[PDB]
RNA sequence: CCGGAGCGAAAGCGUUUGCCAAGAACGUUUUCAUUAAUCAAGAACGAAAGUCGGAGGUUCGAAGACGAUCAGAUACCGUCGUAGUUCCGACCGUAAACGAUGCCGACCCGCGAUCCGGCGGCGUUUGACCCGCCGGGCAGCGUUGCGGGAAACCACGAGUCUCUGGGCUCCGGGGGGAGUAUGGUUGCAAAGCUGAAACUUAAAGGAAUUGACGGAAGGGCACCACCAGGAGUG
RNA sequence: AACGAGGAAUUCCCAGUAAGCGCAGGUCAUCAGCUUGCGUUGAUUAAGUCCCUGCCCUUUGUACACACCGCCCGUCGCUAC
């Protein structure tokens, strides 16, 4: 089993699955909710989300990639740590594509002590 | 909002000031 | 009128705490007034768990989970429905709901 | 309008030879075009592979980044560069109602390998422990971190990068601090999270086929 | 793959927005193993017979 | 990790290590021997914003531009960004600087925890944990239906108040006018401290209760709701 | 003549019920494309849910109490002190 590592950045307003080669160098192949839906609003639906690592599976066989290893992103730093809703329709997509998933980890950019986030005191009054 | 009350009374003195200031 | 003996903190013998940003919202809170909520959640779903298992490379791998400490302030952790209004004398309950 | 596809040629990563198993998977880089020769690239990429993928009998938690440092025959040879543990199970260490008592050292070895090793211990509740906050004095403190910090050097220094790495494999370092620290208070997941690689001396191929050998 | 026949066993509630579906677990009957639940919509009783087309998975809600 | 835990007169204070001189509590058959308590006048300190003079300006972000929404947004939302936010010195002395509760002292309930020190007791573990006790410290619960209060609530008393007197300081006298005018005074300025009157007004306000309402939460109900369809309207 | 099972929407109903069919009464000198009854033929689907839209109860908040069709703030404009 040829074995890679899949980069979800499972974020908010949009969703993105990057696969790259065991090291991170160079990618594979890598796409968007965008790339599969026609207004941005649904970027963040799982529906998206499907057909983004569906497609993704047939260009990982076409080079030769069996397995993939899973690296869960979210937003992090100042922002949120949840993963977005891509998260999950991204990942059963991957292995209901006739693919291979092992050593699943995320990996979340939380700071010890970040700085002053976006929205003063008063927080983002939406 | 009584805080706007004192920045309205604080911006009255203030040009209470400046009309007493000319009048040396 | 006093509506909490400690006010909705827990700040007993201090004059001031660190104030923490919100999830959410992103709004300063104190250390004491935020409404903790340690989510602890596995990285695949139950409903999608069994697809991930049979895929699995290996023959018994637990799968980790996200380990997320939440931070919310009274008026989005009401509106996120965390934490609710209780009675008058329901408040003085400090134990955690089962 | 060409696949840039076409002129990657898929090279088998490598591993040194103490762990149990040196085939670690496949990467991928474009052939020489012109000056830019193939191997100018797969001498400096980084490898996260964790414990359980190098190891056969070991925790899967451990991650350790392997960077390349030569291709000899359509095969990439890595070496050492940094372990970390997973982001998951160091958040699941860190509980509440007891001390955290963290420390970190730059030492180097024997060798020119500059290495800076990150140890977090906790505290353990006692069994017959009625009291629900096992909290140890600042002083007590204290105590913890000073030999937290001198056995991560200690054992470092009197060996070079080939020996401290089978030594760092298991919690072989994370034991006995415990044991040490158990005359004052009881420690329960004294555990090594990160080595970070600030410098890399001047390396020899004749060190490099000796670990590998 | 092969298809797979399964009786229904137990009848566990309703599910769905509308309560259309009725959550109800089956059990295999030429092959002894995957007693799993599936998500049935309209009457469902005791006794019924669910051609399972595939055996993978659960589907709560 | 970090807690209704500690420390400090408060504001306030949590990455490592080092340096520097303080502080409560406890220990004491040490020492001093009433040297006190509270305190007009006077002074140190005092979050943040602001101000003057340098450095640095990541992020955030007054102002400001622009994008959206609306009948209209000079806002919330979004992009961007000055001052500012960061550090250095001199100012400013203002906060819902709140425990909305001065300091000292005596007396006046109980229980379980917690913090530091001391004391004596089966044990476990090479101080840790266990059972207590004495002294202060942050608090909590129970009874306040041994009291107090308009009540909410109060043993960090808000108890020992017509059965009124332990000591002392500050301060309030219906709601507005008004923290305004004026004078003095401080400040680079913004402003701080001190502080009126004319005039106007029969209420303002506190606590609690029943209704109503919410764009609050929870639960429940009906083919004038939907699901499943079936008729027909448009 | 338009109307080829009919736009976005929308009404009704789960048993002799919906619907189809026709009768009779009320209105009425003359009249039923209406309505109140009546019998006739006779199903589809469902023996459910807060999903949606309407609804009461409890908790909660209020400066509301001729009660959210409530109450109330400031600028501007008029007059008087
Ligand atoms: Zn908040």
């Amino acid at each position: 089993n040829v074995f890679g590592v899949c980069h979800i950045f499972a974020s908010f307003n949009d969703t993105f699955v990057h696969v790259t080669d065991l090291s991170g160098k160079e990618t594979i192949c890598r796409v968007t909710g965008g790339m599969k839906v026609k207004a941005d609003r649904d970027e963040s639906s799982p529906y998206a989300a499907m057909l983004a690592a569906q497609d993704v599976a047939q260009k990982c066989k076409e080079l030769g990639i069996t397995a993939l290893h899973i690296k869960l992103r979210a937003t992090g730093g100042n922002r949120t740590k949840t993963p977005g809703p891509g998260a999950q329709s991204a990942l059963r997509a991957l292995a209901r594509s006739g693919m291979k998933i092992g050593r699943i980890e995320d990996v979340t950019p939380i700071p010890s002590d970040s700085t002053r986030r976006k929205g003063g005191r008063r927080g983002r009054r939406l | 909002r009584a805080k706007w009350r004192k920045k309205r009374m604080r911006r009255l003195k203030r040009k209470r000031r400046k009309m007493r200031q000319r009048s040396k | 009128t006093k509506k909490r003996r400690n006010n909705g903190r827990a700040k007993k013998g201090r004059g001031h705490v660190q104030p923490i940003r919100c999830t959410n919202c992103a709004r300063c809170v104190p250390k004491d007034k935020a409404i903790k909520k340690f989510v602890i959640r596995n990285i695949v779903e139950a409903a999608a768990v069994r697809d991930i298992s049979e895929a699995s490379v290996f023959d018994s791998y637990v799968l980790p989970k996200l380990y997320v400490k939440l931070h919310y302030c009274v008026s989005c952790a009401i509106h996120s429905k965390v934490v609710r209004n209780r009675s008058r004398e329901a408040r003085k309950d400090r134990t955690p709901p089962p | 309008i060409v696949d840039p596809f076409s002129k990657k040629d898929w090279y088998d990563v490598k591993a040194p030879a103490m762990f149990n198993i040196r085939n670690l998977g496949k990467t991928l880089v474009t052939r020489t075009q012109g000056t830019r020769i193939a191997s100018d690239g797969l001498k400096g990429r980084v490898f996260e592979v964790s414990l359980a993928d190098l190891q056969n009998d070991e925790v899967a938690f451990r991650k350790f980044k392997l960077v390349t440092e030569d291709v000899q025959g359509k095969n990439c040879l890595t070496n050492f560069h940094g372990m970390d543990l997973t982001r998951d199970k160091m958040c699941s260490m860190v509980k509440k109602w007891q001390t955290m008592i963290e420390a970190h050292v730059d030492v180097k070895t024997t060798d020119g390998y500059l290495l800076r090793l990150f140890c977090v211990g906790f505290t353990k509740k006692r069994t017959n422990q009625i009291r629900k906050t096992s909290y140890a004095q600042h002083q007590q403190v204290r105590q913890i971190r000073k030999k937290m910090m001198e056995i991560m050097t200690r054992e470092v220094q009197t060996n070079d990068l080939k020996e401290v790495v089978n030594k760092l494999i298991p919690d072989s370092v994370g034991k006995d601090i415990e044991k040490a620290c158990q005359s004052i208070y009881p420690l329960h997941d004294v555990y090594v999270r990160k080595v970070k690689m600030l410098k890399k001396p001047k390396f020899e191929l004749g060190k490099l086929m000796e670990l590998h050998g | 793959q092969p298809i797979k026949l399964a009786r229904v066993t137990k009848v566990l509630g309703r599910t769905g927005s509308q309560g259309q579906c009725t959550q109800v677990r089956v059990e295999f009957m030429d092959d002894s193993n995957r007693s799993i639940i599936r998500n049935v919509k309209g009457p469902v009783r005791e006794g019924d017979v669910l051609t399972l087309l595939e055996s993978e998975r659960e589907a709560r809600r």
